[PDB]
């Protein structure tokens, strides 16, 4: 019933999702380069369309790039069905306005036809997952139009977006803050939940928690993929009690515009028996809630939580969960009105490279610092109108650039006001 | 045979089912395939339907708004035992909202559910009543169980309806919207059930942990304790006991006013596997254990509150002269109002478990229930007054006055249970 | 009385049977390369014709190959009597139609004369055992004509066939699905029981249960031979109560066209004291009924049994058999109409390399997945008529290729319908 349709938009979107699909295929027991399997485990129907002995991942692959199909065959074999891959003609040169306005009506109609076919092979739609990168030209503007279009066709369906935000210190292109704000404005309006990730945080993790020396994006994507595979464990491995995407939206989002979540996982293990059997839920909870495993450039132990959820995997003792979470409640800071704080869940099936593991998600007021940095960079460039012609000559009015900024500021102000008011909601 | 129909609603009520039903199968000498295993004992007919063949069929219905609790129970944990034509499954689940279970989604399944119930009712000449086992946490349990109860009471008004309401923990089972579903559903249980048992999972977790301080237990112990309490409550409805002979007698013994029907329980030895080796529990210790803090499946101290009714059901030989001295010896730990005699009733029935010398369970109508309700109500108010997560309920039809009504009903219920405290 | 005549057809047939004969000669106490013995044990008359002090295995050795006798002397010494070896002239190039149609009348008449002589040296015929491989050109087509011919001459005699089916993942030749379906069609019509074996399952067993590193077919054949020696223990070592081939057909086949059985054995021990004295019947039953020892590419714990049989060897306690089987009945799934489930037997004589051992056979609805894969591969090639000329230019009509497929589908549909109906036969 809780069938998931993934949408992958742009180069980052496809590489991250690619790593995810190949890890999913390892846990369920499917060949990552063929889709062919004889003996599989878990509820494979949530993510794969099985025809004969081939498990076809349910995904819509989208680009503006002229040769997206060949680019996939070369890395992912025949795992993805070519009928689901939508190729483009020219491309968006890191310009939100091209991905969003000047993309071609036909390109979008084909994406929608593919989505309709994928939702037509389901007894029910459990939700959509969008994987993309906010500073690009297709994963930002086209991915944003797709969220708009999907939410208009399927309102009341939980959309989760996983996206890469600018890094806190160094930036990629000068245009990046314009692409990032307009992408964020559309995430604010259309996603049910958004997971904020960035590369600076992930690199520190790759260099300090993984054994890899001099990691590249290929290694960095295994941290993101690990977040994605763990967050879908309960869905994939069932259980009498479990978590679907609609359970996460209901429990983590207290207001409709405060859905931006942080993510953290531990242990991080590269394939092979390179891990150590710590086997302790208490240690994993202490780690997942520390600042060192957070996949975004923020410092959550200094903020305040509105809500959080923790999913434990493997043979975790009930007694250790209760004690470990008691420690977490004592050490961290929560807002009074939400009085229960957490959503807790367990899935008895172990991740393939560790007997135990933990994934945590949550609403931490600290997240505004990511948005505030983006806002400030935009304001300086916008005031001087540097690289601005690239957006207004591609269909935007100054009004749209200003309204997108205003919406972003509204979310920041709402998170901060709530957080400051919170100090006295206890007296 | 006064027959009882058991309905399991929601993910937890269903999770419990295999433990509840395995206990009954072993207790009456039936295998898990429904086949007889030697001599059948007890009034088997009250809980099992006899097939056209030698197989016994549990007289039960399983309801889930998603497909998964049922799929695991009937395909992996207790294969071939449950009748697939008595399983009701939706697709969407409940997104943890009361609103789906009671107003927007679960309502489309009521024709299917009432049709299956009638098919089950039609197989019995003398129906005593219904037992509905449900979580009050999640939307399927919190929402549908009262929707189902109302539909039954309006069709079969002369039957006794009992619910087994399980309150989720503030830790392992927690949810950010638990207080909304708990208040919204207590509001309906108040008019739906004749008898409503409240079991608190936090008490189970601390009680078992205390008993287990000397060992590694098993992760299955928490579910076995919860399932066992229902089995023991029902023991007198299955054996020819001199107590709680029928659901109608439980109602007359424990509930003096239509609203004051929320009951607490106490159990000893909790589980056979918790009390192993030398367990000669003398009649004297068993009765002291049953009013001990570590045997009460609620955050209740009997000494702090007032009893309205109290029934102690023991199993095995329990000489009456001992039971009477144990009761007199309760002193002022067990106290009632000045408008009641100390109406404490105790006796014993048949033991089926070859590892225990004796055992027992109590049913209490005690003002301490009001403290659980106030705890949950305070949490409700903090969230409600600042609109936390209310959009998710309003989007599915819960006009705001619906929350306000539940708030007021529960505060009145708390006020009424505490009348004797003042 | 229950004398057995074995028929070995084609290269795989001869190599597998060869391994069997050499293991039989170890348990009875005969020289595997001479046939000469002084002191033997067991009822050697079931499989050997004893003349003087030489024990001559009763087998008909059949090939189309020009020098089959010399090829046997080189590996099996003088164990086999040359008068029983039927040589060919050219050979069947992996083409069922050559083994079946264009084989030479004389070749078949000689095989039949040899069979008649072997059945003429018996007080009674206990049954025939055919060993072969479905994807070959002689073990498929010629072996199939032999089953037809044997069943016409000796109706009411139990024929057991042991055969190698295509592996589930990789295939050998492109023609393999045509050879496999026509072979299966004839097995459906003429065998009393057929044991379905394949190499993919056997390789996993050889690599994980045997200590051998990088096993070849020579090692793989010792797993098949172990199945064959254990299934004939009660026959060879007598006993007051025992199992003949006619007991297995009566008990395991509820309908005439649902005789395809799975086989499983444990422990698997290579010659030498490399084993461990687990000595527990309970453990062996748990293992034989798991998926890890199944000698075919199927997963029986997820299917439903119509019937099954278990033969225990060695000093197995009655009490452990009863408890062990109670566990098996509780864990597995059976169809209601057959209410007793099992056929159980014991033979007090130990296998030579272990004090205890267990062999299990049975009808598990899961078996259709083997047949369904073969069917699908055929349908795709057949629709395109690839390599088809090789069959129609050798005497088959499209009608024969289509009718063989239809018979195979009938068996699949009957197994599946019965299995699905079974869920409600309990209410
Ligand atoms: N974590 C991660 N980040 C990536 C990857 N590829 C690109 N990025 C980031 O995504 C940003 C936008 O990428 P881009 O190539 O312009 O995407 P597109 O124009 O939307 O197809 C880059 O500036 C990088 O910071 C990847 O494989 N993984
Ligand atoms: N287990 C096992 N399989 C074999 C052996 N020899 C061959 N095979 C399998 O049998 C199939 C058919 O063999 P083939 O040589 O064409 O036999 P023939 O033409 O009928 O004599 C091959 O494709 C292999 O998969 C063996 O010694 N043991």
């Amino acid at each position: 019933a809780g069938e998931i349709v993934c949408i992958q938009v742009g180069q980052a979107g496809n590489q991250i999702a690619g790593a995810f699909w190949q890890k999913i295929c390892a846990e369920h027991g499917i060949d990552p380069v063929n889709g062919k399997a004889i003996d599989v485990v878990g509820d494979t129907d949530i993510f794969f369309n099985t025809i004969g002995d081939k498990y076809i991942p349910r995904a819509v692959v989208v680009d503006l790039e002229p040769a997206v199909v060949e680019n996939i065959r070369e890395k992912f074999g025949t795992l993805f069905d070519p009928k689901s891959i939508v190729s483009g003609a020219d491309g968006a040169g890191n310009n939100f306005a091209i991905g969003f306005n000047e993309h071609g009506a036909e390109t979008l109609e084909k994406v929608m036809q593919v989505v309709e076919q994928r939702v037509s092979e389901t007894e029910s739609i459990g939700g959509f997952i969008l994987t993309h990168s906010c500073g690009g030209g297709t994963g930002s503007g086209f991915g944003s139009k797709i969220l708009k279009t999907i939410r208009e066709r399927y309102p009341k369906v939980p959309i989760f977006t996983f996206s890469i935000f600018p890094s806190p210190k160094i930036s990629e292109t000068v245009v990046e803050p314009y692409n990032a704000i307009m992408t964020l404005s559309n995430l604010i309006k259309y996603a049910s939940c958004s997971i904020v990730l960035d590369n600076e945080a992930l690199f520190s993790i790759a260099e300090k928690k993984l054994e890899v020396e001099n990691p590249s994006l290929e290694d960095l994507n295994l941290i993101i993929a690990q977040v994605l595979t763990n967050v879908t464990a309960s869905l994939r491995f069932s259980g009498t009690l479990n978590l679907d995407l609609g359970k996460l939206v209901t429990n983590l989002v207290p207001f409709s515009n405060l859905h931006f979540l942080m993510a953290s996982t531990a242990p991080l293990v590269l394939a092979g028996k390179e891990s150590y059997e710590k086997m302790t839920a208490k240690e994993l909870s202490a780690q997942v809630f520390g600042d060192e495993y957070i996949c975004a450039a923020c410092k959550p132990t200094t903020g305040r939580y509105l809500a959080a959820s923790v999913l434990f995997r493997g043979a975790v003792k009930t007694s250790d969960v209760n004690e470990a979470m008691a420690t977490v409640k004592e050490q961290n800071s929560f807002v009074n009105w939400i009085p229960t704080g957490f959503k807790i869940s367990k899935s008895e099936t172990s991740p393939k490279d560790s007997a135990l593991g933990v994934i945590m998600l949550g609403n931490n007021s600290e997240i505004v610092s990511v948005f505030e940095r983006i806002g400030a960079n935009f304001d300086r460039l916008w005031s001087r109108k540097a690289f601005a012609h690239w957006f207004t000559d591609s269909g935007f009015e100054e009004k749209d650039l200003d309204d997108a900024r205003a919406l972003v500021q509204k979310v920041i102000d709402d998170y901060r006001k709530l957080t400051e008011d919170a100090e006295n909601l206890y007296f | 045979a006064r027959e009882v129909i058991t309905i399991h609603v929601g993910e937890l009520g269903i999770q419990i089912a295999p433990n509840f039903w395995k206990y009954l199968c072993d207790e009456h000498n039936i295998d898990y395939k429904g086949q007889e295993k030697g001599k059948i004992r007890g009034v088997i007919d009250n809980f099992f339907e006899k097939a056209s063949i030698g197989k016994w069929i549990p007289r039960t219905i399983l309801v889930d708004l998603g497909p998964n609790a049922i799929r695991k129970v009937t395909k992996k944990d207790m294969k071939d035992f449950f009748d697939p034509k008595r399983c009701v499954m939706g697709l969407a689940g409940d997104a943890n909202l009361f609103a789906k279970g009671y107003y927007s989604y679960g309502t489309r399944f009521m024709e299917e559910i009432m049709d299956k119930i009638q098919k089950e009712v039609d197989q019995t000449e003398h129906l005593q009543g219904f037992i509905v086992v449900h979580s009050i946490g999640d939307g399927t349990g919190a929402g549908l169980a009262p929707l189902i109860m109302e539909a039954i009471k309006k069709k079969h008004p002369k039957l006794v309806m009992m619910s087994y309401s399980i309150v989720p923990s503030q830790n392992m089972d927690c949810s950010t919207i638990l207080p909304y579903n708990a208040i919204l559903s207590l509001d309906k249980l108040t008019s739906c059930a004749d008898i409503s048992m409240i079991i608190d999972n936090d008490s189970i977790y601390r009680i078992v942990a205390t008993q287990g301080k000397e060992n590694e237990l098993s992760e299955s112990i928490f579910d076995q304790v919860l399932a066992k309490a229902l089995v023991e409550i029902t023991a007198t409805l299955r054996f020819n006991s001199p107590l709680n002979r029928s659901m109608m007698e439980m109602s007359t013994n424990l509930v003096p006013f239509p609203r004051n029907h929320f009951l607490m329980t106490s159990m000893s030895p909790l589980e056979t596997s918790l009390t192993s080796a030398h367990q000669k529990i003398e009649t004297k210790e068993l009765m002291q254990d049953l009013i001990d803090q570590d045997h009460i499946l609620a955050p209740i101290t009997v000494e702090k509150g007032v009893f309205t009714a109290f029934v102690i059901a023991l199993r095995g030989e329990n000489p009456h002269s001992i039971l009477q001295n144990s009761i007199k010896g309760f002193g002022d730990r067990v106290k009632f109002s000045e408008i009641f005699p100390t109406a404490i009733k105790a006796d014993s029935t048949t033991l089926t478990d070859e590892k225990l010398a004796r055992s027992g369970i109590t049913l209490m109508n005690h003002s301490g229930v009001a403290n659980l309700f106030q705890f949950l109500l305070t949490q409700f108010e903090l969230m409600y007054d600042h609109d936390a997560f209310t959009t998710w309920y309003y989007q599915e039809g819960m006009q705001p006055s619906e929350f306000e009504a539940a708030k007021n009903n529960i505060q009145k219920l708390i006020t009424e249970y505490k009348q004797d405290e003042y």
